């Protein structure tokens, strides 16, 4: 969901105003299907699962 | 009572009447709010204040 869609995580102080904060995917990593493949999820023992 | 404590030192002691109408409060003079329009900050608002 971070990756593909965007999350909102918390708000943050730009010129004194409350703004949002998202965290997402650089552009070119969510484009295709074949992207897909270049995401990893930490295992409870360290290993990178794709 | 204000001439009494103008005397006390390490504070401001200030005995007044009530406002005819509490309600709108005091009628005496001006009101003035000083906008900080260009997210100048809090110390700069300060300075224009000052």
């Amino acid at each position: 969901g971070a990756a593909w869609g965007g999350s909102y995580v918390n708000d943050f102080i730009d010129r004194g105003r409350v703004k949002k904060v998202y965290v997402m995917s650089e552009a070119k990593y969510r484009m295709l299907p074949d992207d897909i493949g270049d995401w990893y999820v930490r295992a409870a023992d360290g290993q990178m699962v794709p | 009572a204000t001439r009494a404590f103008s005397q006390i030192k390490d504070a401001m002691v200030f005995a007044f009447n009530l406002p005819a109408i509490v309600e709108l409060g005091t009628a005496t003079g001006f009101d003035f709010e000083l906008i900080d329009q260009a997210g100048l900050g809090h110390e700069k608002l300060t300075q224009a204040r000052n």
